């Protein structure tokens, strides 16, 4: 599993993945948000596990209007996600002290943890 | 034309939509037979305008997702959502849809919110049908212009008007 | 007997008469426990005067020269008692109806239990 | 009375057999003698085939043979043609490594959605199958839920101003290998039993 | 035709996904497709205290939920060794026969709808909603009613509640008899239902098809005779049965079910004599609310008890019981912890739909609505 | 079987010209029953002290963990409960809450027992995770009951009318079987 | 090795073992008080009693086995019904005076008073018979609470079962006699002329004391015990 960007630079973390992800397509692929509190996206952050099913790529938390930038980052991220043929896209809810340490817990345990929490999501409420 | 553009035109066809909620149920548990219990004849959500009851999806405004929204349910209800006339609403009924209730495991969406846009919400396991009724007179005054939240802030009449479907 | 209620009423009378001393020599005063058949009633009626079980004179130090002490409302044996900590002092008072409050037979008085009070605070009374 | 021929077959061919002082009974059979022996069941009478239902053992505070086990419970309607209503379970050992056990969809057809079943929450394969397709989890679903080392995925509980509750980290209960909150646990909470 | 009759449409009660392989208007298989309703019992109640889970046993089967409360309460009792009351045990059956009418209700009147007229379903709904004001006057809750306990019942029987029983004991008689002299001397619903829903019982037997459908194919096998738990041993019991199982045959057998129940409730009420509610064992059951505020030993143990719970016997058991919908039961293996080491629960409705290919296989296509909805199934159960 | 199509009009018939049943809500107030499950009440002793000693049993024996407690110490000067801990934070997610009763169950002080407000129907997720303010004996009515009650200047009405409030409810203030 | 035989089974035992030991190292369970890990254990409590044979040769009295010896094929009972009851009857002289403070008390579900409590106590009598919980119906032991030691420890004299924990620990492990009873019989309580607690480990009797004597001033009312997150770590304060 790779992990691009870092925490709190959205328009860092959005160009590392546009330069990552390349022509993959991603028709089978699996899109989760990680994010907090479920209600108020106004002050939400969001970090994102793509899961190709052959490798996965991490972006850690620096997405969502919680930062600068973040909100049109996460907008723009979701948008070629869809262009990119991406369909299932997952919201998954941990907890604020969880989300630093589970972008460090290793890759299969991080992804059994994602992929069991992960709730099926509109693409829609990003953009 | 959405129903706006004119001061009495647009109150009037809310008023119309309002009392005209067409009631289109989305049965997954339990909740849908406290909802199928709104209907009896003891307490009938066969007055205020929603007596009849077309299954079909495209001939109703108003979606009521009644019961626990398994991840696996979750694509199909978002299809039967979007293939609904566009001046449609969405209520949530009961504990496991509004959050993930009692049951927060793998199995159930923490929140409908996450696949429909969810117009209001109404608590209890199972929600009174006489809570569904307060509910459905709240969307209607909410259609009709008539709610506010507790922070003070007016409600749009339509949610799912504030989307980017795609 | 019918003694109990003037018996609270007496303790309500003694504590008062603690607060006096408490505020006349500018010591501690402490409301140390209250009743658990009034906290942990949660609908059963409570008819005492005052929900208040137990008090002491504390010194500058806030260790207790005097402790003060009633039954609860459902103990058997009802008495009061005061104890003088470090000094191996125990008092039991009941109420003998007409006469008044009694150490055994020797009438309690206000000016008997402001001595005790003011020997307690000079002797004990680390400040 | 058909139970009694079965406690004696099972006894004399070294079958263990284990019973509570409730009334439950059960013949656990090797994999080997498993499929052919319960053919034998099914000879002798049972008619109905109640449930398959498969324990995953890993966190048990005492250990087991392997790591999965698989319980069949037979049984004989009392009325119908002969109905002595003798009903008992076939417990079945399977290694982790190793999730293979011989449908009995063959001889009732019962155990086609059981087994199905037990496939889909433990990586239990049951051989001779019609169709062992994934029947409760999501089609997308990666892995088996029932086995312990598959988590439950609890999401948190949320609150007015950063007030939230982690439900693994609030609960009090303990389970069998939780030593409890103190430095162990004792008497009724290590196991407690009432003297009817 | 492979069509797709998708969840929840067209108006197929209890959401469900079927492949109806169909040349014409026979029908040739149904492939069927659940779980939609999955939540994971099995799973989420190894997370919650013995006590937590009677608030998860009614929410599987939410229209007959008691005898769901009465299976896990039984289960647990015998693993930890619990002594019941005699009034408790005389409650628990009224509260299980009741819940039981309710569930029938529902199904007759959803059967008919789906097939058939709609005017009938109200009715049945009425004395539902008669049944479900008993339910609330005595548990504060409709259905999902956390009243059962490990030792016995939550509380006792306010004073209002016998006269309603009697009240609705009197007016049940006619009313079913009033349902039964619409049904069985059926006009249409005989030229409709006589000759669908081939159920020979040797293969009801092979896919295991227990669940008050067989009876109606002249297999007598009920629960509460075969293994009397619940003391209806000591019951005067008619145990109605079906010739040919056929849909005017179950309906009707669950008809004469009701009125016998009703003389079940009847007999039972006049049995009732006053006494304890509950095993007064601390350790099972919380001490009195009313000496919280003197003992010791009785605020620990409602501390303990309110959040620890109790620790039942390492060992595995299991206990049957007949529902509206047949045999259900726990398998519970503790481990000697404050929560269930594992709860797998035998789902009738579940083992009862393996037969649905079988049953609607050449029967029509709008019989094929009105054979699931005569077979009684309830998703919350398959899917669970 | 001829006759049953005519002895089935006839019944129906029948039962046309049998008018009544039905309750009309919220025109006519609903008849609930006194143990009915309704919005949690935090309940005073006589002295107007707060019974709810803030000791999390209701949090603990929640199923759904949708009560959060947070304590703290009693002030002399001016008490809130009866010993020396109260409810500094008593929250409830209606929308995580499933309506047991556990928490009152669990509540030794008798502070916590379920009501019979059900009109508690709101638009926010947001909105309707009740504080302990919004759940006193003294507050009549539910959060968007209030709401529009101020929003209007026309007064709260319940929906429901029960024969009496329970004695755990002592306080609670309710529309009884018509002693009003 | 000591060979040692608990109820069922058999021990391999060094020869410096104590019987609770023994006991627990066959796996079994006893309540256990006024003894403590590193140090002296002291029969206080009475709690760790059990029964010892060292032929069928009973031994006449209970033996306790927190300052019992191990002796060479020995055999320990702690199953017997009368050292069950014998357990539950020690259980209720403990909660004797005990202030009544379960949920208000900052203790909360780690107790092992409420735990032993509700491990030993209330022993099956020999039917439906109508239980009592208290036999005690008199007035409680009610002395000096809630008083602030120091800035970082507060003592509840009343919750003090009076085991010897940490007049024990103060005395033995910081060597800082900073703490001990005043009176005796049943008004013995924990008091010190020393008030500051001057020594440098004063806050290690607060996990030590088994009840809610002994409370930390610093996190005083905060959360019950159940409901706080537990972070393992190592402390980067030095370099110990
Ligand atoms: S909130 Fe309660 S009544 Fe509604 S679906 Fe969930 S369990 Fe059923
Ligand atoms: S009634 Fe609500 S708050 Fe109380 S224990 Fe149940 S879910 Fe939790
Ligand atoms: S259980 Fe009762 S006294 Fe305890 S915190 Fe809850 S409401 Fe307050
Ligand atoms: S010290 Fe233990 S038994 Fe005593 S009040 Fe505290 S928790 Fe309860
Ligand atoms: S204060 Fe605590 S540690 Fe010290 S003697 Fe008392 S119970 Fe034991
Ligand atoms: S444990 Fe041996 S006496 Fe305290």
């Amino acid at each position: 599993m790779v992990r691009v960007g870092m925490r709190a630079a959205p328009r860092v973390s959005l160009e590392a993945l546009k330069a990552a992800l390349g022509g993959l397509k991603l028709s089978e692929a699996k899109v989760y948000l990680i994010t907090d509190w479920q209600d108020k996206r106004d002050q939400a952050r969001y970090a994102l596990l793509l899961h190709t099913g052959k490798k996965d790529l991490l972006v850690p938390d620096a997405f969502g209007p919680a930062f600068p930038g973040g909100e049109e980052a996460l907008s723009e991220l979701v948008g070629l996600l869809l262009a990119q043929g991406a369909r299932r896209f997952y919201e998954a809810v941990v907890s604020p002290g969880e989300m630093t340490a589970l972008l460090d817990l290793p890759p299969e345990e991080l992804l059994k943890r994602v992929m069991a929490i992960a709730n099926p999501t509109d693409p829609g409420i990003y953009l | 034309r959405e129903g706006i553009l004119f001061t009495t035109l647009e109150k009037l066809v809310a008023w119309g939509r309002s009392n005209s909620l067409w009631p289109a149920t989305f049965g997954l548990a339990c909740c849908a037979i406290e909802m199928m219990a709104s209907t009896d004849a003891r307490n009938d959500l066969a007055r205020f305008g929603s007596e009849v009851f077309r299954a079909s999806p495209r001939q109703a405004d108003v979606m009521i997702v009644a019961g626990r929204l398994s991840k696996k349910m979750a694509p199909v209800m978002r299809r039967v959502w979007e293939q609904m006339p566009d001046p449609k609403w969405v209520i949530s009924m009961g504990a496991c849809a509004s959050s993930g209730g009692m049951f927060n495991n793998y199995a159930i969406v923490q929140n409908v919110d996450s696949v429909v846009p969810v117009d209001v919400y109404v608590p209890g396991c199972p929600p009174r049908p006489e809570a569904l009724i307060y509910a459905v007179m709240q969307l209607q005054k909410k259609v009709r212009g008539q709610a506010y939240n507790e922070r003070g802030e007016r409600l749009p009449p339509v949610a799912a008007w504030k989307r980017t479907r795609g | 007997a019918s003694s109990e209620r003037e018996l609270y009423e007496a303790w309500v009378e003694l504590l008062s008469w603690m607060r006096e001393y408490a505020q006349a020599k500018g010591v501690r005063f402490e409301k140390e426990a209250d009743f658990p058949d009034f906290i942990y009633r949660m609908e059963r009626p409570y008819d005492l005067p005052t929900t208040i079980m137990t008090a002491s004179l504390s010194d500058g130090l806030g260790e207790p020269f005097l402790l003060a002490d009633v039954s609860p409302r459902h103990a058997k044996l009802k008495r009061i008692g005061l104890r003088l900590p470090r000094a191996h002092i125990h008092l039991h008072a009941h109420y003998e109806p007409g006469k008044g409050l009694v150490t055994g037979k020797i009438p309690l008085t206000k000016e008997r239990f402001f001595a005790l009070a003011d020997r307690a605070r000079e002797a004990l009374a680390f400040a | 009375m058909r139970l009694e021929r079965v406690l004696e077959e099972a006894r004399a061919k070294g079958y263990p057999i284990e019973d509570n002082g409730l009334g439950n009974l059960w013949v656990v059979l090797p994999r080997e003698r498993f499929k052919e022996e319960m053919a034998h069941y099914k000879a002798m009478g049972f008619n109905f085939l109640a449930d398959i239902v498969g324990l995953d053992y890993l966190t048990y505070p005492d250990p087991r043979p392997e790591r999965f086990a698989v319980v069949y419970e037979l049984v004989s309607l009392p009325g119908w043609k002969d109905g002595d209503g003798s009903r008992f379970f076939v417990r079945v050992y399977v290694p982790e490594e190793d999730p293979r056990l011989p449908t009995v969809t063959d001889l009732w057809g019962s155990a086609n959605f059981l087994e199905r079943e037990v496939y889909d929450l433990f990586g239990i394969v049951f051989e001779g199958h019609p169709d062992l397709r994934k029947i409760l989890t999501p089609e997308d679903l990666e892995g088996h839920p029932l086995r312990k080392d598959y988590p439950l995925g609890e999401t948190p509980t949320l609150f007015r101003e950063g007030r939230y509750i982690i439900p693994a980290e609030f609960r009090a209960a303990l389970t069998g290998k939780d030593p409890g909150l103190t430095f162990y646990k004792g008497g009724s909470r290590k196991g407690y039993r009432s003297l009817w | 035709m492979t069509l797709n009759v998708g969840p929840q449409h067209p108006s197929t009660h209890g959401v469900l996904r079927l492949m109806v392989t169909l040349s014409g208007e026979e029908v040739l298989e149904v492939v069927p497709h659940i779980g939609y309703l999955h939540t994971g019992f099995e799973k989420t109640m190894e997370h919650r205290t013995y006590l937590q889970n009677i608030t998860y046993t009614p929410r599987m089967d939410y229209l007959h939920s008691f005898a769901h409360d009465l299976a896990y309460a039984l289960a647990v009792e015998k693993l930890l060794g619990a002594v019941v009351p005699p009034r408790a045990e005389t409650i628990r059956v009224i509260l299980n026969e009741l819940s039981r009418l309710a569930s029938h209700l529902v199904f007759l009147g959803t059967g008919l709808l789906d097939l058939g007229a709609l005017t009938p379903f109200f009715y049945a709904f009425r004395e539902r909603e008669t049944i479900l004001d008993l339910f609330e006057w005595v548990t504060g809750q409709r259905f999902h009613h956390n009243y059962i306990r490990i030792g016995g019942v939550k509380e006792d029987l306010p004073e209002e509640f016998v006269p309603e029983l009697k009240k609705l004991l009197e007016v049940l008689p006619h009313r079913i008899d009033e349902y039964e002299a619409l049904f069985a001397e059926s006009p249409i619903f005989y030229e409709r239902a006589r000759g669908v829903g081939v159920i020979p019982p040797e293969v009801a037997i092979d896919l295991g098809l227990t669940g008050g459908s067989l009876r109606a194919s002249g297999v007598n096998y009920d629960v509460r005779k075969a293994y009397p738990y619940s003391g209806y041993e000591t019951y005067t019991f008619d145990v109605p049965l079906g010739e040919r199982g056929d849909v005017f045959d179950r309906m009707l057998v669950r008809i004469r079910e009701m009125r016998e129940s009703v003389k079940i409730i009847k007999q039972a009420l006049e049995r009732l004599e006053p006494g304890p509610v509950r095993d007064p064992n601390p350790q099972i059951t919380p001490p009195p609310r009313h000496l919280l505020e003197t003992s010791m030993e009785a605020v620990i143990y409602h501390f303990k008890h309110y959040t620890e719970g109790f620790h039942p016997p390492k060992g595995e058991v299991y206990v049957p019981t007949e529902s509206a919908r047949g045999e259900l039961g726990y398998y519970i293996v503790s481990d000697g912890g404050s929560m269930p080491y594992r709860v797998k629960v035998r789902a009738p409705s579940f083992v009862n739909l393996q037969s649905l290919p079988y049953a609607c296989k050449g029967e029509q296509v709008p019989d094929m609505v009105a054979i699931i909805a005569s077979l009684d199934p309830v998703m919350g159960d398959v899917d669970r | 079987t001829l006759k049953a199509l005519a002895q089935s009009l006839g019944i129906t018939l029948k039962y046309l010209f049998s008018k009544p049943v039905t309750v009309p809500y919220p025109d006519a107030p609903v008849a609930l029953k006194p143990r009915f499950h309704g919005r949690h009440v935090l309940t005073r002793h006589p002295n107007g002290l707060e019974k709810c000693i803030g000791c999390s049993l209701c949090a603990a024996a929640c199923p759904a963990y949708a009560i959060y407690v947070e304590p703290a110490e009693n002030d002399p000067e001016n008490p809130v409960s009866a010993g020396e801990r109260y409810a500094k934070v008593y929250e409830i997610n209606m929308l995580r809450c499933i309506f047991c009763g556990l928490c009152e169950e669990a509540c030794p002080t008798g502070a916590i027992v379920l009501g019979y407000d059900f009109e508690m129907a709101d638009y926010e997720y947001s909105d309707l995770v009740y504080g302990k303010e919004d759940m006193l004996v003294d507050v009549v009515g539910t959060k968007p009951q209030r709401r529009e009650a101020k929003r209007t200047g026309k007064p709260v009405k319940v929906g429901y009318v029960v024969p009496y409030v329970r004695p755990e409810l002592e306080g609670f203030k309710a529309p009884t079987e018509g002693g009003k | 090795m000591v060979r040692v035989k608990v109820n069922d089974r058999i021990v391999e035992v060094p020869p410096g073992t104590s019987v609770m030991d023994a006991v627990f190292h066959a796996g079994y369970d006893v309540p256990l008080f006024c003894s403590e890990k590193h140090l002296s254990p002291i029969g206080a409590c009475r709690m760790c009693l059990v029964r010892i044979g060292l032929p069928i040769q009973w031994q006449p009295k209970l033996a306790a086995s927190c300052v019992t010896a191990v002796a060479d094929g020995m055999v320990v009972d702690t199953l017997s019904d009368v050292v069950r009851e014998a357990q539950a009857g020690m259980v209720e002289f403990t909660l004797l005076n005990h202030p009544l403070d379960c949920p208000t008390c900052d203790k909360g579900g780690a107790c092992e008073l409420q735990d032993r409590t509700v491990e030993y106590g209330l022993y099956e009598k020999y039917p439906l018979e109508l239980p009592v919980y208290t036999r005690f119906e008199f007035t409680r032991r009610h002395v000096d609470k809630h008083h602030p030691l120091s800035p970082f420890v507060i003592l509840d004299r009343e919750r003090c079962i009076h085991c010897k924990r940490c007049v024990r620990y103060f005395e033995e492990v910081p060597g800082d006699e900073v703490l001990d009873f005043i009176e005796r019989g049943v008004h013995t309580f924990i008091g010190t002329m020393d008030f500051g607690l001057p020594s440098g480990f004063s806050g290690n009797i607060t996990d030590i004391c088994p009840v809610g004597a002994l409370l930390d001033l610093t996190a005083r009312f905060r959360a019950r015990n159940w409901e706080m997150e537990e972070t393992p770590t190592t402390c980067a304060l030095c370099p110990v």
